[PDB]
């Protein structure tokens, strides 16, 4: 968790 | 009108409940955490609204939008409910429901 | 957030808008889970609010999104609403979300976690821009 | 307002509320003519809000309201954003509203006016009732 | 949510800007004018609108919603522009546009 | 000004 997938 | 149709983002320091004080005083409880007094804000709408900080890789929740500044000033620290001292009670009600 | 910048949108997944019945943003929220959310009791939610997830523009015509319907809230009983303290609520929504490159969650710390004064964090809203 | 009343419907006629081109409501005005509103300086409005005349119930279905685009905005240059000193700003409509049993302008005091402190007052608005 | 859908109106005191420094201390300047800390309070939502008083059976405009307590607290007063300071700017402008 | 046709 806690990992997007487009990076901030 | 001062609304931004666009999500925003900000960066900003987490303070010690000591260095809160400072400008709170005694309204600054245990379930509570301040960060900014940098220049930047929560301001109203953004009530509710995570705060998070990365460990281990990943973003974590630290703080949700609780209250702050009647003005937003940016030398002002919000203050934010502190996750930590209310996740057992996030697990639990989860546990049960 | 004033003195803010706006984010890529995608890039805080997790991100949630609550609309009153009216129509529009009263708060902000936090997805935990595809079924919980997480946001301050303060916001007084309600059965009627609905949470909106996969939102970055709200002036969009119409935009590719997902309006979750809430099942039941939880506030913290121990929520003092004179002192602000323990300003936190669940929602427990009635359709959960679906995960997706855009909507996905946050982690959550543990009682015993610290994160030390000075630690550089991030907070996003839809909140104004100036006061 | 928190701890408030319900209004009678038109019964404080100069009542407006300004909504943002997204569409909803982000601050209160008081008419002072047919073309003229007074508002905060904070609210920031520029003309691509509008006035919205005649409203009761932000709900209403529909009603009898007008809804005025704003063709100057008039911003004191003394205002503080840091301090929030001489909180003001005039909005001229583009286009007039029409004066009825519900929509009318409040008076306007004078420099040397004196209200006296304790005098009784009456606040209007839609904000939250409850923090 | 929190948000009325019916206007609503509270009636109030006016302050004197002594008493209301008390509480504000040096935050309040010139062009303020407090009411309330007696049972209600403006909230967010509220900015720009209207404060008035009757004279001469006559409502008139003497406040301006401009800020106050950070959590909307009915026992802090609220602060609102005072108009009295700035109506010849009012007057001024229109008599000009 | 001042005097509503609908009285507060
Ligand atoms: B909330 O949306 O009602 C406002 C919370 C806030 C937090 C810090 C600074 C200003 C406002
Ligand atoms: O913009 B606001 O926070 C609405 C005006 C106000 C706020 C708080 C307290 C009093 C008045």
């Amino acid at each position: 968790c806690g990992v997007p997938a487009i990076q901030p | 009108a001062n609304t931004p149709d666009r999500l925003q983002q900000a960066s900003l320091p987490l303070l010690s409940n000591t260095n809160c004080k400072k400008y709170w005083g005694t309204k600054i409880k245990d379930a509570m955490i301040c960060a900014g007094a940098s220049g930047v804000s929560s301001c109203m709408g953004d009530s509710g609204g995570p705060l998070v900080c990365k460990k281990n890789g990943a973003w974590t929740l630290v703080g949700i939008v609780s209250w702050g500044s009647s003005t937003c000033s940016t030398s002002t620290p919000g203050v934010y409910a502190r996750v930590t001292a209310l996740v057992n009670w996030v697990q639990q009600t989860l546990a049960a429901n | 957030i004033v003195n803010g910048e706006e984010a890529v949108p995608g890039s805080w997944p997790w991100q949630v808008s609550l609309q009153d019945k009216t129509g529009f943003h009263f708060c902000g929220g936090s997805l935990i889970n595809e079924n919980w959310v997480v946001t301050a009791a303060h916001c007084g939610v309600t059965t009627s609010d609905v949470v909106v997830a996969g939102e970055f523009d709200q002036g969009s015509s119409s935009e590719k999104i997902q309006k979750l319907k809430i099942a039941k809230v939880f506030k913290n009983s121990k929520y003092n609403s004179l002192t602000i303290n323990n300003d936190i609520t669940l929602l427990k929504l009635s359709t959960a979300a679906s995960f997706s490159q855009t909507v996905s969650a946050v982690c959550l710390p543990s009682a015993s976690d610290d994160f030390a004064a000075g630690t550089t964090c991030v907070t996003t809203g839809w909140g104004l821009t100036r006061y």
